[PDB]
């Protein structure tokens, strides 16, 4: 759910979340949007992360 | 309108509606030459 | 209408295997070095009849794609047209060697005016040791493996013994102070500092960003696009950059280490040499900007940028593995237009690094030299399953 | 206005954390290109040094 992965995210990559969004994807797999605070630079997160 | 379950027999579905892989057919035993296809219109879903 | 008087030269159309080209392409160069503007030598070689040969019989073809890019007529004024320019490039170091009865010495050039135009076609076919590289990497790399050779043959004694060799001479000096003095043979100090660069460059050779790729109707295997570090070939970035030095000298020696204006100059000195900073730390500055302008701009030249990729890719029905074909531009934007501009930036601090260590061939060339026969690697490897 | 600067320098560290280097790694992909090299390097000395006889 919204909480554990909220957590999860913060614990894994060491960053604030602003909220998180959820969908159960047409294939079944859960898709999360994870905003994150206004501080944190998601194109450099997602560059430490490995992604972009 | 769905709920949980149907949703994830739809996806299930969904996921066995692809081609066989190509390099199955070079294994050293292999008898299948193509895939138990289902089209939305030509066949419906048991429901 | 009176150049279609002239025929060309024919070439085979058949499988060769690569010992013939690795054993009969790599020979018959002794002739042009058996003679084996110092600072200028750099360029394509050393004598001023022998000339230099390389960059001329390349640059005829040059002239002839662009003169056709300015067609079965045309394609008969390709192999034809180099004869035209082949007489002056031969007779043109000749005159220059005149200016800076003498018309005698003309006869010394009968041999020399079609010594390299015959190699000049032949040495393409094959294994590709083309585009003059080749010739290039075959006597940098001599410079560097004969210099050890040279110690044990040079006959020159100066002030010490040389006929028996310096690398082993404890019954010369045996007490023994092997700290001699490295200003001239530094062969027992110099290839300490070079196996550093050589280390070093390969490492930063093998750097690439992978980008996922995939055939836009199979579905299955993924392969990656590779962007690498430098993404430009070494000789396009680091001639451009050659070249402008080349010019800067010639220019100043026609209108510099001694009795020679000073203003721009490469530092040169065992160990450290500071007087004042602003000549110093200024030529890297201007060596490093260069070299990422010169890279920078070369992609968008040679149809390496961002753009023409997603053509290419496009073309060969590869496609990003969930963007769209539009969506192909702007990730490679992600890394393309910046790995050239840091790319070129990275080999410029090489050569830097190289010159002020000291390394083997004076630091600059050995970055062309490592890249080079690294090209002919990846060749060497897919070959060999 | 400087910025493009502090732009540029960022881009080649996101290079650089992009770029896939050899890391145990290292010892494998950089052993193997020395070999290689190396390998290379000894047929470059080699048919360099044939001419050499004809003084002596």
């Amino acid at each position: 759910n919204k909480h554990q992965i909220k957590q999860a995210v913060k614990k894994l990559y060491d960053i604030d979340v602003a909220k998180v969004n959820t969908l159960i994807r047409p294939d079944g797999e859960k898709k999360a949007y994870v905003r994150l605070a206004p501080d944190y630079d998601a194109l450099d997160v997602a560059n430490k992360i490995g992604i972009i | 309108h769905k709920t949980f379950r149907i949703k994830r027999f739809l996806a299930k579905k969904q996921k066995q509606n692809r081609p066989i892989p190509q390099w199955i057919r070079m294994k050293t035993g292999n008898k299948i030459r193509y895939n138990k296809r289902r089209h939305w219109r030509r066949t419906k879903l048991g429901l | 209408p009176f150049c279609v008087i002239l025929p060309e030269i024919q070439k085979p159309e058949r499988k060769i295997q690569f010992k013939e080209k690795v054993l009969w392409t790599a020979i018959t160069l002794f002739i042009f070095l058996v003679c084996c503007y110092w600072m200028r030598v750099i360029l394509a070689s050393n004598r001023g009849l022998m000339a230099l040969g390389i960059s001329p019989i390349v640059t005829s073809g040059l002239i002839m794609q662009l003169l056709a890019g300015a067609t079965p007529k045309d394609r008969a004024l390709f192999n034809g047209a180099q004869k035209l320019f082949g007489m002056t490039i031969t007779i043109g170091q000749s005159i220059v060697y005149v200016m800076t009865v003498c018309l005698l010495i003309t006869i010394q050039l009968f041999v020399a005016g079609l010594i390299v135009l015959l190699l000049d076609e032949l040495l393409q076919k094959g294994y590709g040791l083309g585009s003059g590289i080749s010739l290039f990497i075959a006597t940098n790399i001599c410079e560097t493996i004969v210099w050890k050779a040279f110690s044990p043959t040079t006959v020159n004694t100066g002030r010490g013994m040389e006929f028996e060799g310096a690398i082993i001479a404890l019954f010369h000096l045996l007490a023994l102070r092997e700290a001699f003095y490295r200003q001239n043979l530094p062969n027992l100090m110099n290839l300490i500092a070079t196996i550093f660069v050589f280390a070093v460059v390969i490492y930063f050779q093998g750097f690439r960003v992978d980008l996922p790729i995939k055939s836009a109707r199979y579905r299955g295997q993924y392969n990656t696009y590779p962007i690498k570090l430098f993404y430009t070939s070494n000789i396009p970035i680091i001639l451009q950059s050659a070249l402008v030095s080349n010019l800067y000298v010639i220019s100043q020696m026609l209108s510099p280490v001694g009795g020679l204006c000073h203003y721009l100059s490469p530092p040169e000195s065992f160990g450290s040499v500071l007087e004042d900073p602003v000549h110093a730390v200024v030529y890297i500055v201007f060596m490093l900007g260069s070299c990422a302008f010169f890279s920078k701009t070369w992609i968008e030249v040679s149809g390496s940028s961002a753009k023409d990729v997603a053509k290419q890719l496009k073309e060969q029905q590869m496609v990003m593995r969930g963007h769209r074909e539009t969506s192909m531009v702007h990730e490679l934007n992600r890394y393309i237009p910046t790995a050239a501009a840091f790319g070129g930036l990275c080999i410029g601090a090489l050569s830097v690094l190289a010159d002020f260590l000291g390394a083997i061939g004076s630091g600059t060339g050995i970055l062309l030299a490592v890249t080079i026969i690294y090209q002919y690697f990846e060749i060497f490897v897919k070959e060999q399953s | 206005f400087v910025e493009p600067s502090r732009q540029f320098v960022k881009d080649s560290i996101r290079l650089v954390k992009r770029c896939t280097k050899p890391d145990k790694e290292f010892q494998k992909i950089a052993m193997a290109t020395a070999i290689g090299f190396a390998i290379m390097g000894f047929i470059g000395f080699f048919v360099k040094l044939i001419h050499i006889p004809i003084n002596n």
